[PDB]
């Protein structure tokens, strides 16, 4: 027991091998090539102890081996280490076993100061026996008949206290306005000043209302989030029969369990599937401990879902490549290895559909050309006061998002520079618009 | 009367903004074809305006590079169908997507 | 012919009385506004009345008290909409419920 049984700097990793990047410092003193050794262990066989039992298994087939060392760039007491994990470790089409077995118990080793989960290489062997995204990108389009543009939601607010029909209220006026989404807070659950069943059908009104008096297709994410997974379902087939496209669901808070069987319940019943990212910033945030949201985004892509939030526009989440490192991971279907992005592989989705981009909290319409110029036309823009929030009320305030937005689209196609010439963009789209030329003076500029 | 804002029954796509120019249509078309997509045309009488299949006119004009013909094809379709929306599409045949669909002709 | 009651189409409350005058109109938005509810206005299309949600007009009189400024906001909504209900409602906002909901104007 010394390890360096574990330091195999002249393996190659197979196509099958799940492969895995750490950036760590350990104690002081103790060279790298151990400290990277104890990764290797602690997330795989964790041993050499001495038993007669660990005899009865040929346990140089199921090690885990670190094959790369290199150092961060900027740093000197950290390194980046790369493991690679035999496919016979992991269980078929689950997520919640990868996880448990990677970052289950290294984290609590004692000789890491810091350890940070950056990336994992899945392969096309494990890709193909998960369920992944209920329908995509593409087949979202085609069944709401959206093209060509970004779409565009809004969350109601108050979060707390409007009853089952004022709810169902402030819903119809956004949605009648000009946008095609609305969103349930992530709080709304079943609260006592307002049951599920109550606010499920009249929204289902305003909703239906809304649909026939635009002649466009219209929606609402049902939060169907609950204390268990009976619960859960009822609340999803309470929502498809009063025939309704969208739901929603907390995938970090209800567990990942709870949302791959409720990612394989919208297969055969087509229904959508939008995700939030809920107590994301209490592992993701901190830039030395915990996991990515880069690997928690592959893991929501393999689990299902086919729109996630990515926040957070104020006035963006910032670096720019890093956000658009791991967007590419959300749709793309094979994206290379570069290092100003963050990305440590190359991987390869296959056939396997994208998932929508939700840009998300405290957008205004000065936003647009810099959400459209980063963003692209598979993103969702969800703002929470920005429809909300006009003098003359809540489809006063749709109106004019949803002017501002094709006006920088067919700014962008004509060839123009539309997060360079945002004003013009703009005010010439006001001359137009008396519902935008009162937005551009409250949220100035 | 302000603010009292009225719903409008629109298409969908570019449905807010004014009619486009005939030099609108140019650049549109332009961008469609500078994609490496295929334009197509449709047409629907305004009331079977929300079915799913619109009328084809007459083929996807796959690899065509130039766009001094798609807008006297869009003449055609109109004169030919007065009452009718005129849409213009963008295939893409790689992700068997549409990357453009907006109305261009509103139905006289 | 007595008696042969026919049946009438109504709209809700106070729907099988006489239309009120100027002064009953006083007096109802001075209960509404004694309660400390708040004023809304709302039309329809008679043929749409069956609603579940009506046409607002233009945001509800939130924290207003004068009424002799809803007496003139309700003579807008007609002369706008010659054609519909003008209702008038009282928001109730601690019981999340309507204290009030009475149609003022029928729809000429
Ligand atoms: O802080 C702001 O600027 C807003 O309140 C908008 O103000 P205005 O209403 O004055 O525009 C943001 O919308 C919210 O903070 C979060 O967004 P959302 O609630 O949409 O998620
Ligand atoms: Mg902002």
């Amino acid at each position: 027991e010394y390890r360096d049984t574990y330091w195999t700097p002249d393996y190659v990793p197979l196509d099958t091998d799940l492969l895995a990047c750490f950036k760590c410092t350990g104690q002081e003193g103790v060279p790298k090539e151990e400290v990277a050794a104890a990764v290797a262990a602690e997330s795989s066989t964790g041993t050499w102890s001495t038993v007669w039992s660990e005899l009865l298994v040929d346990l140089d087939f199921y090690k885990g081996r670190c094959y790369r060392i290199e150092d961060v760039p900027g740093d000197k007491e950290a390194f980046y280490a790369f493991i690679a994990y035999p496919l016979d470790l992991f269980e078929e089409g689950s997520v919640t076993n990868v996880l448990t077995s990677l970052v289950g118990n290294v984290f609590g080793f004692k000789a890491l100061r810091h350890l940070r989960l950056e990336d994992i290489r899945f392969p096309m062997a494990f890709i193909k026996t998960c369920p992944g995204p209920p329908n995509g990108i593409c087949v979202e389009r085609d069944r709401m008949n959206k093209y060509g543009r970004p779409l565009l939601g809004c969350t109601i607010k108050p979060k707390l206290g409007l009853s089952g029909k004022n709810y169902g209220r402030v819903v119809y006026e956004c949605l009648r306005g000009g946008l095609d989404f609305t969103k349930d807070d992530e709080n709304i659950n079943s609260q006592p000043f307002q049951r599920w069943q109550n606010r499920f059908e009249f929204v289902a009104e305003a909703v239906a209302l809304a649909q026939q008096e635009t002649g466009e297709k219209k929606g609402h994410y049902l939060n169907c989030t609950a204390a268990t997974p009976e619960e859960m379902y009822e609340r999803a087939e309470f929502a498809k029969e009063l025939g309704q496209p969208i739901i929603m669901h907390d995938y970090i808070t209800g567990g990942f369990t709870a949302n791959t069987g409720l990612s394989k319940w919208c297969r055969k019943n087509g229904m959508l599937l939008h995700i939030h990212r809920a107590m994301h910033a209490v592992i993701d945030r901190h830039p030395k401990h915990g996991i990515h949201f880069r690997v928690l985004a592959k893991c929501l892509r393999l689990s299902g879902g086919d729109q996630l939030h990515t926040g957070t526009v104020v006035g963006k989440l910032e670096d720019r490549q890093t956000t658009l490192g791991f967007i590419d991971q959300l749709r793309e279907s094979f994206i290379p290895e570069d290092r100003s992005r963050g990305n440590f592989f190359d991987q390869d989705w296959g056939s396997m559909p994208g998932v929508f981009a939700v840009a998300s909290g405290g957008i205004h319409v000065w936003h647009m050309p810099a959400l459209v110029a980063i963003f692209g036309d598979d993103s969702v823009l969800q703002f929470g006061g920005g429809t909300h929030g006009h003098p003359w009320g809540s489809a006063a305030g749709a109106a004019a998002n949803r002017v501002a937005l094709e006006a920088c689209v067919k700014a962008r196609n004509a060839g123009r520079e539309i997060e360079k010439e945002s004003r013009d963009i703009l005010m010439e789209a006001a001359k137009h618009s008396p519902e935008l030329a009162i937005a551009l003076e409250t949220w100035k500029e | 009367t302000v603010g009292d804002y009225q719903t409008v029954a629109t298409l969908e796509t570019f449905g807010f903004l004014p009619p486009m120019t005939q030099d609108e249509i140019y650049d549109q078309i332009a961008y469609i074809i500078a994609q490496g997509w295929s334009p197509l045309i449709e047409h629907v009488h305004p009331s079977r305006s929300m079915a799913t299949y619109w009328s084809y006119w007459k083929l996807p004009f796959f690899g065509e590079k130039d766009l001094g013909v798609i807008v006297s094809e869009l003449e055609a379709c109109h004169r030919a169908y007065p009452d009718h929306h005129v849409r213009l599409v963008g295939y893409d045949a790689y992700t068997q997507s549409q990357g453009a669909c907006f109305v261009v002709f509103e139905g006289r």
